[PDB]
């Protein structure tokens, strides 16, 4: 049993080997009982604001939109301690941890962005931080890997598999299965078991209420739409959570396309993926018809997470919110147009969102739409990727 | 069928402990696999607990991790594994054989079809690693109305209400990984194996002195399969030794 | 003539040939006019605010200071959109060359933090970017020479004289020479030609005013001491500023010390140079004996500026202002710590300001001082740099 | 001394026009330096503008900055430069020498000293580039203590007051680079020499013909040393060639 519902519609659950279980039950017991206390919010808030640097701005992009009836704001993550909205849940759940008397940490990481936020939060806080990353992409991110060593975090590579995010993600699960008496599984995403997706919304949620008090103090009204790009779907519930309960505000999460869908080769389970059950939970996966699981190709390091979480595949069931993919070519098109229209280096997770309101804007450019896009994180880390591609292409 | 039920009932007439060997089916090959499996049989292995290749398997250690690294360098698909139960099956009409599965493989293409396919096969048991008794509802339906026994793992601290669960929901026997053994006589649970660890003919005895039913070695006939990868012949005899010893140590 | 004080005490002045006067009478006529404008001070707070990110956080170290009667804080500009505090100035002289009906910028940059500042504005903004940069730094310097350029900025390397920035700051100037009615020197620091360094101040003096706020709110009084790097002296002549006339805080410059002061090789003039005229100013600078002017040498690319603003030597020569210097060494000591202690990330500039307080905390671990580090910039930058050297030490 | 208006007087008694050719002292070497400024004076130009290696020339173009390279790549320092001038002033007692100078040059070791220093070689005047007329005080007056004429550019928009200041702040001559030629005799200023892109015989009568006393090629002739680097021999023979050209056309 448990004290809050462990699934969305048929999305979600708690499928773990029976030994993970008190350490989701006691996880959840303390999670509940951290948000019905002023003080653990008080010293979360105090993180947010004086470390992580919180609030964000909302950033109006009027070179990119003139002469369309669109406005279009970004939601600035990518000025978070850090370089992304990582940072948010990473404290939370840090905080979570000490607050059951818990020294260490345990997380997995893809592009090691949330690696490194782990790192940083653990370094922080003085917890002992262990960082799972499959052996791939350990060697495609050194400089995520060393970020993560001079903040203390021991890095231990996975070879297992296909040594990528879903290897890493098993390996954690794997370890905190023998040590959550004293480590806490610090998850990068809304997904897995109850209750990281619920966990990671809630300590997420600040993107969206900041947005909505930010767009009401600007425009004096709510978005039609806030666009988010969906990798395992921390940024996106992050920024949906606020306005789920506001039925003219469009909840749109994107999908990377990779090369295309057609080709097969992309990252978008939700609307192209099958449901099933792994790492935890019943969602949609990138999966041979087998039932075997597989990765997800994006050129974006960070939208590499097979599967999706649970909440989403279920706002996506009952049309609250609605799911598209852009292709790796759109992503890159939109990294340029911000670098040159703002000069704002957008991530290429970002990107992808971004990308799909360009899409939306230059579709329909007489369309009346205010839109905001959440600017997930900063791009510094993919102007090598970038450089290559466009060198590459002549 | 009652397999499970008709094996505990002869080893209790012989007062005798059940000795189970874990194999991932397909590791190294096909044919190697089936050559590995007859000759536990032969060697005195009471019943069988076999896996399915998966990707992740996420409550698996390295031995097996290897083990399914192998299978599926060999191409080794759950299609296949059935074939090689059935073979298997026609081949050894009364032990019983379970299944170690991931719920995704399960799920896959709907659970009542596998378990239907179970019960095609001839197949005893299926314990899903990753369905804890919390979310086993629609599996353990799906097994009893195939005439599948469904297996839960009984964790160390399985508090009370867990035993209870694990009593009531399982059957063929409880996957145990004194008190234990003991509530679960109490609630009338399927006989407890004891499994994790067990790698050595004095953790046999132990098992069965403890109250349990008997042992089940999850990896150590893995480790042996991985040592011998050069010598298929040397790998055999090695596995017909261990296995023997291991059920010897299981007698009264 | 003039409408403001061209000088600091004997620094400063406007030692340019006779061509760029109107220049600079021009800009410093705009400058005061547009400093009484409050439409043009509401443009520049929007654009700091929902764009930069200001107000950055001033944040409590207090992992770093356990156990000793320091308190420290590091103002956070290593937060500010860019990750360095280059932005705030380059979005009041962007603002600047508008209000002149300027549409095109040069700028000159070392470490390349300046240049992509400049490129950022220039894009937002909608002026043609164009960047001297010494040739041996666009060769050590390709990222930020890519960001320059995907924000859609022209980079021109400098290979004259030793192809460092003292080169780029030639050519600049030579440029602007001959295209002033048109294109504004966007210059990156407090130093220059009268009005670049009191420009530079006021666009850079909102560190210092929210440092006191956030330091009277958090403490209830003010610092003993604010402690910033100083390469050219913008970023701590922006820390200093309020402070200035707060007799009783300490404002502590630190300059680096290279290999060490007694080795030559240093970028310490200010303390250990000789007064010159050079760059359109009369300041401390690194010159032969015989008056040639030489290079700055720091394991930071950013503290290469070979002289230092002349508010600083003025400061300096009064007593108000103390400077010191910390060396390779030791800015690397505090680097590590940082990400260590506090999973913070600075840039090696910033390290010299944190590695001086480190010491003023070490060497009297029973005084009681409350502290505060301008955290310049992010050190991404870095990583490459620390991993190299760390590696090379074994 | 007065070798400015001595010369000035004796060109107005032939109705001339002055050359002024302009060099970097020790470009490409001390020696071949002494050779290139004996050339330019036996081949007629009327004074010499000579400027002193400095590492950071923000006033000037490519062609002097590559000079400048030039020297320093032969160790040329501001002390060789003066024992060069005291060298040319001992074999040309009546061509006016001027100097232009860098400002930290001239203040590194003591405005005073330098122009002191300049006085005792025999210099005649001083155009420091980076000292506009606004920070010009000290220079000007140390200049005049030791017989030294402060020349000073006078830029095309020069307004009024700037007209003036040139007019009254000057001596030897004024650097320009027709109102403004009238404006200047106008306030008395030192004659002016139009300077900037006299690089034609063309251009030298276009000067005198303006109203200004003369022209001073500021770049012209470094490119003819740049160019014949290859062979000092070639270089002099077209120096010569260049400025017997130039001079010839300040002739009336
Ligand atoms: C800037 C940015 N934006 C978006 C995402 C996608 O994840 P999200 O959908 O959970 O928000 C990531 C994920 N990054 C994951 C997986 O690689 C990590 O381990 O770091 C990111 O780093
Ligand atoms: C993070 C950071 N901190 C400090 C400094 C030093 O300059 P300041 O003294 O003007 O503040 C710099 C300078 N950077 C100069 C010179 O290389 C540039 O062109 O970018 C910096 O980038
Ligand atoms: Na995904
Ligand atoms: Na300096």
């Amino acid at each position: 049993t448990t004290l809050l519902n462990p699934y969305f519609g048929e999305f979600g659950g708690m499928y773990v080997p029976q030994i993970l279980m008190p350490a989701l039950n006691q996880l959840e017991e303390a999670f509940v009982s951290a948000q019905k206390d002023p003080e653990f919010q008080a010293q979360f808030a105090d993180l947010l604001k004086n470390y992580a640097g919180r609030p964000t701005a909302l950033t109006k992009c009027q070179n990119i939109t003139a002469g369309t009836r669109t406005t279009l704001y970004l939601k600035r993550e990518d000025l978070l301690h850090g370089g992304a909205h990582k940072t948010n849940q990473v404290l939370g759940q840090a905080l979570l941890a000490k607050r059951m008397g818990k020294s260490e940490i345990i997380a997995e990481t893809g592009a090691g962005q949330h690696g490194v936020a782990s790192a940083l939060a653990s370094a922080l806080l003085g917890l002992k931080c262990r960082i799972y990353m499959g052996a791939k992409d350990v060697e495609r991110q050194s400089p995520n890997v060393f970020r993560m060593r001079l903040m203390g975090a021991e890095v231990i590579p996975v070879h297992s598999g296909s040594a990528t995010l879903k290897d890493a993600c098993n390996e954690a699960l794997r370890d905190w299965s023998g040590s959550y008496e004293t480590a806490h599984y610090m998850l990068g995403t809304a997904a897995g078991p109850h209750p990281y997706p619920t966990i990671v919304r809630e300590f997420q949620r600040m993107i969206g209420e900041e947005t909505k008090a930010q767009i009401l103090d600007k425009e004096g009204r709510l978005p039609d739409a806030v666009i988010a790009c969906v990798g395992g779907g921390s940024n996106a519930i992050g920024m949906f959570a606020d306005f789920i309960n506001d039925t003219s505000v469009g909840l749109i999460g994107v999908e990377p396309g990779g090369h295309g869908i057609e080709t097969g080769e992309h990252g978008a389970p939700l609307k192209h993926g099958r449901v099933g059950i792994y790492f935890g939970m019943k969602a949609p996966m990138m999966q041979t018809a087998d039932g075997q699981i597989e990765e997800s190709y994006s050129i974006s390091a960070g939208l590499d997470f097979p599967s999706v979480g649970p909440q989403h595949a279920y706002l996506n069931s009952i049309g609250r919110a609605d799911y598209v993919s852009i292709t790796d070519d759109e992503a890159l098109e939109a990294f340029k147009t911000l670098c040159r229209h703002e000069g704002i280096i957008p991530a290429l997770e970002s990107s992808h969102a971004l990308a799909h309101a360009l899409k939306m804007m230059r579709e329909q450019p007489e369309k009346e739409q205010l839109l905001v896009v959440n600017l997930s994180g900063r791009g510094d880390k993919d102007i090598f990727t970038v450089h290559d591609i466009l060198k590459a292409r002549g | 069928m009652e397999r499970y039920e008709n094996l505990f009932a002869q080893l209790n007439d012989r007062r005798e402990g059940a000795f189970v060997p874990f194999v991932t089916l397909g590791d190294p090959g096909i044919e190697q696999s089936l050559k590995i499996i007859d000759t536990l049989i032969d060697a005195g292995a009471d019943a069988l607990e076999l896996g399915v290749p998966f990707s992740d398997p996420l409550a698996d250690g390295p031995t097996i991790q290897n083990a399914n690294l192998r299978a599926f360098a060999a191409g080794v698909t759950p299609a296949q594994c059935f074939e090689m139960l059935a073979i298997i099956r026609e081949k050894h009409p009364t032990i019983p054989i379970g299944l170690l599965m991931y719920a995704n493989l399960v799920f896959n293409n709907g659970i009542d079809a596998f378990y239907a396919r179970c019960e095609q096969v001839g197949v005893d048991s299926v314990l899903v690693a990753d369905v804890p008794v919390e979310e086993s509802a629609p599996f353990r339906q799906a097994a009893l109305r195939h005439n599948i026994a469904p297996i839960f793992i009984c964790p160390p601290n399985a508090d009370d209400d867990l035993l209870r669960q694990v009593a009531s929901y399982g059957r063929g026997y409880t996957y145990l990984l004194h008190h234990l053994i003991e509530k679960l006589k109490e609630y009338h649970a399927a006989p407890a194996l004891q499994g994790f660890g067990i790698s050595s003919p004095e953790q046999v005895s132990a098992a069965v002195r403890a109250g349990a039913a008997g042992a089940i070695s999850g990896s150590a006939i893995v480790k042996i399969i991985e040592k011998n990868l050069a010598s298929p012949k040397q790998m055999l005899a090695e596995l017909r030794s261990f296995v023997s010893a291991m059920k010897a140590a299981s007698r009264a």
